[PDB]
């Protein structure tokens, strides 16, 4: 047990470099090895690299080699993935994960099924730069209504979006974000209340983009007066 | 290299149902150095299967591993609406190699979209575009085809859309359908409509609102 | 032509798995590049036959290594020594299995490992025989035995020889290395008494634009 | 490795006796013994791999 706890997303430009940290238990760190596997369209997972930071010893793929670099930090229990030079195709997933079986000495299993798994880490290479969103309330209208917010132009991924804090949870679908032909991305989220409640709760579209730093509170409401 | 290639590409099958998934290696694999992992939309992949057919801790008995040399197998004994996700194997023989996927979708009692439309708001009017957005609500299959009418007029090539994998609880897909104008070609007209075509509805559905 | 720096390991250091060669797991070269500052870091050993062996891995083009299952009744697995520390923990070489005592216990041991592919099969293997006789029974309870390595075109006898060897970190005793081609439709069989170096699995071996040089030259 | 019937095999070895030498055989079991010998010579003699019809 861990839960292993990786860095927040990324966007590099051609030719820089990440550094993606992994946040191991005492025991997943001095006796079992951590990997990086990475994800993307066309390169259903692609393992890089692997360390066993008991020793300190490493093994790298070779697509990545003489780039990648793995570290560890013993007081934090961290391993860091320093992948340099950054091309266009190494926008990707990056996930730490733990060896299967247990560190043998005589044969440190840098090949191994991967037991836990990091939460991921979308590293963005692009040399577009980097824009906070608008976003703009989608008001509902008349037994069950739907409201929702549209996340709009920003750059790159990922976004985080909720409702109510955490609170507002059952019924929420959050949408794959869709490329705009301008560059930018476009991300709409839609909740099902009941009509009854749209006179007393509050309902609240929470925004935020890491990537730009911009957190965003937006009260969802309606209008109908007129005829 | 080790080449892993799994069968089938996609599998749909009902809740009580037996899945059977295929994974082929190009060379000779060790039945002791084979997993598998489950990958739901977005998150990390889980280890079901380590060592071919030896279960991972907090997995089910339901999930079987089984095979040898090249040809190894994944049975999911008794489906459930949770077990909607992409099937991975690996081999760990040499430096680990990883399939393209397998896509296992759950069926569902065939569900009609709740349609929703929704109007540009006068906060985003101001910045000089238009956005429409339009919501088909938890329905079942997948395929649906959505339609924008300006003063009954078919729009083409303004229609972006994304569609939410399948739920993990109801198996349920819906999906996001945004036309997006400028403020001042949204001002040239008045009726503003969303046409759904699916397999629950006996007949089409539109939903609009007008202004301008 | 695909560079690869041997920096402080030798092609076969890099083969039989010396700790600090891990980074060479499963690597490929169009050239392989030997400095003279290399070193060995792991138990002693002697490969006879050594020019043949880095010949025709260097001229194979990589390292690509397959674990395999061997079945190995009754004996304890994964031994490990002073000679061969990773950092202040006893290790080995990482593609080398050292078999010994299990409960004062050791059988012999017959094993197959069938070539069921398209491809030729590289085993690579070895003898250990200790310094003296006490270590010997302490290891392999058994007194000095064979080590027989056949196949359908090969024989590969071998005998342990007890005897005081030169001091190597730590070890006055050494291990002999063996080398073994299993084609397809041929079947890798070892027979053993003891004092057996086991292999892991196996090297795919080819032959191609692929080879081997000694030079301190700056890669650049 | 089983060969037709047999689990166990044979080495085989050669040897060159020349004139005034003599070839002396000690064996204390699990000796193939020689029937005779071949007459050794060298010259215009080859061997080829083929698979080519000799007409
Ligand atoms: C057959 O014939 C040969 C030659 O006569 C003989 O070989 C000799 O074997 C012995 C033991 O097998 C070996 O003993 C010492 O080996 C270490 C090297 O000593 C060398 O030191 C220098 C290199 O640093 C070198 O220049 C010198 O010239 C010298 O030769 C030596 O460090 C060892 O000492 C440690 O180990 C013993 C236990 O074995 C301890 O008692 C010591 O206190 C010491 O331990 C300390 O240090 C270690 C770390 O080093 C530490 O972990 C430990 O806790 C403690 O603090 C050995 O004394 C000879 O070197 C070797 N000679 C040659 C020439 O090779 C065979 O033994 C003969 N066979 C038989 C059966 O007799
Ligand atoms: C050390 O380790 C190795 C490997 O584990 C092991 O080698 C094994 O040795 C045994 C015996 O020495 C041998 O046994 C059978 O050999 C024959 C081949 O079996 C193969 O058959 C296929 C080829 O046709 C092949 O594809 C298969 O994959 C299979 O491997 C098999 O025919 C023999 O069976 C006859 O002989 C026995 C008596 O020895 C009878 O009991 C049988 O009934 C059968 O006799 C019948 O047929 C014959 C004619 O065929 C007829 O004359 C007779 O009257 C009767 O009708 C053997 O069962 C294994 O093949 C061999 N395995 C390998 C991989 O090489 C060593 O034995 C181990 N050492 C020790 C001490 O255990
Ligand atoms: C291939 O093999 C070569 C030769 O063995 C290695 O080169 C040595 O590598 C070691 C380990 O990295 C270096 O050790 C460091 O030495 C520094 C200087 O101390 C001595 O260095 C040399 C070698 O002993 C002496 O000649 C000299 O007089 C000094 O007395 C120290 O400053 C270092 O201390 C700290 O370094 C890092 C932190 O920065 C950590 O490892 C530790 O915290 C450590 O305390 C360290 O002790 C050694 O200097 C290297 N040799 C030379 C000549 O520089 C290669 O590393 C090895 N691998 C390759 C080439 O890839
Ligand atoms: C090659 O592989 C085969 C695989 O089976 C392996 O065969 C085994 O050989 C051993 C050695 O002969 C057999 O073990 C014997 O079995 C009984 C009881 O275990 C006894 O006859 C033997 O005990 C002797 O030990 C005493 C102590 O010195 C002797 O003084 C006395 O004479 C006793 O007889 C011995 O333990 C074993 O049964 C077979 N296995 C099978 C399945 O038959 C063979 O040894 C391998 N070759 C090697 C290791 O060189
Ligand atoms: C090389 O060729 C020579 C040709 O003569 C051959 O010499 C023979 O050696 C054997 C073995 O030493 C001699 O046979 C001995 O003779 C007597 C009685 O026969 C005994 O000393 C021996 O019996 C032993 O057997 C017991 C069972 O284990 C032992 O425990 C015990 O110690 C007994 O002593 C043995 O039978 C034989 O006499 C000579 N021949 C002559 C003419 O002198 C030699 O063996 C060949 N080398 C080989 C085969 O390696
Ligand atoms: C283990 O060894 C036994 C005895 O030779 C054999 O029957 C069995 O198949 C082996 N297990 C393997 C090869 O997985
Ligand atoms: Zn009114």
């Amino acid at each position: 047990q861990v839960q292993l706890v990786q860095s927040g997303a990324e966007v590099k430009k051609p030719g820089s470099s990440v550094r993606v940290s992994c946040k191991a238990s005492g025991d997943t760190f001095s006796s079992y090895s951590i990997t990086w596997v990475r994800q993307a369209p066309g390169h259903g997972l692609q393992w890089m690299g692997g360390i066993f930071p008991i020793f300190g010893s490493t093994n790298y793929a070779q697509k990545f080699d003489d780039r990648l670099t793995i570290t560890t930090d013993d007081s934090s229990r961290t391993v860091y993935m320093e992948l340099t030079s950054l091309r266009l195709e190494d926008t990707a997933v990056y996930y730490c994960a733990r060896g299967a079986s247990k560190v043998e000495p005589a044969a440190p299993a840098y090949s191994d099924a991967f037991d836990m798994w990091g939460q991921g880490t979308l590293v963005t290479v692009s040399s577009a730069s980097t824009k906070g969103p608008s976003v703009f309330p989608l008001a509902p209208s008349s037994g069950t209504a739907a409201l929702g917010c549209l996340v709009k132009d920003y750059f790159p991924e990922p976004v985080t979006v909720s409702w109510n804090s955490g609170a507002l949870t059952s019924g929420v679908h959050t949408f794959p974000a869709v490329l705009q032909s301008s560059g930018l991305y476009s991300l709409s989220s839609v909740v099902t209340v009941p009509s009854s409640s749209l006179g007393t709760q509050t309902y609240i579209c929470n925004v935020n983009h890491k990537p730009s730093n911009t957190k965003v509170d937006k009260r969802v409401e309606p209008k109908s007066c007129h005829h | 290299d080790i080449v892993m290639t799994q069968s089938p590409g996609t599998l749909s099958l009902s809740p009580g149902e037996r899945a059977t998934l295929s994974c082929r290696t190009s060379q000779g694999v060790s039945s002791s150095y084979l997993a598998w992992y489950q990958q739901k939309p977005g998150q990390a992949p889980r280890l079901l299967i380590s060592g071919s057919s030896s279960r991972a801790t907090g997995i089910p008995d339901r999930f079987s591993g089984s095979g040898s040399g090249r040809d190894f197998t994944l049975t999911i004994s008794r489906l459930e609406p949770e077990d909607s996700a992409v099937y991975y194997c690996q081999q760990y023989a040499t430096s680990p190699t990883f399939g393209q996927g397998t896509r296992v979708e759950i069926k569902r009692t065939v569900a009609a979209p709740s349609v929703f439309i929704f109007p540009p708001s006068d906060e985003q009017l101001k910045s000089g575009t238009a956005s429409v957005v339009c919501l088909l609500n938890n329905f079942y299959p997948r395929e649906a085809k959505v339609q924008w009418k300006v003063d009954n007029a078919l729009q083409s090539g303004n229609s972006q859309e994304s569609v939410t994998e399948q739920d993990s609880k109801d198996s349920t897909y819906s999906l996001s359908s945004t036309l997006t104008l400028s403020k001042a070609d949204y001002e040239k007209h008045k009726v503003y409509a969303c046409e759904v075509t699916h397999q629950g509805l006996s007949s089409p559905v539109t939903k609009s609102f007008n202004r301008g | 032509h695909q560079i690869l720096d041997g920096k402080n390991c030798t092609l076969i250091d890099a083969l039989l798995g010396d700790p600090h060669c891990d980074d060479f797991q499963n690597k490929e070269w169009d050239l392989f590049v030997e400095r003279s500052t290399a070193y060995s870091n792991c138990y002693p050993y002697y490969v006879p036959d050594y020019a043949t062996l880095r010949s025709l891995v260097a001229s194979s083009g990589n390292l690509e290594f397959t674990q395999e299952s061997f079945n190995w009744t009754g004996v304890a697995q994964d031994g490990s020594s002073y000679a061969c520390r990773r950092g202040s923990v006893n290790s080995f070489f990482s593609r080398l299995n050292w078999l010994y005592n299990l409960n004062y216990k050791y059988p012999e041991q017959n094993v197959t490992m069938p070539n069921n592919d398209k491809f030729d099969k590289l085993y690579i293997w070895g003898v250990h025989h200790p310094g003296t006789d006490k270590d010997q029974t302490n290891l392999y309870v058994q007194a000095s035995g064979r080590v027989i390595v056949s196949t359908k075109r090969s024989q590969q006898t071998v005998i342990p020889n007890i005897g005081s060897r030169p001091w190597v970190r730590g070890v006055s005793s050494i291990i002999s290395i063996y080398w073994t081609i299993v084609k397809p439709g041929d079947i890798l069989l070892i027979n053993s008494t003891g004092n057996l170096i086991a292999p892991r699995g196996y090297f795919k071996i080819q032959s191609g634009k692929s080879s081997i040089m000694r030079s301190d030259a700056h890669i650049d």
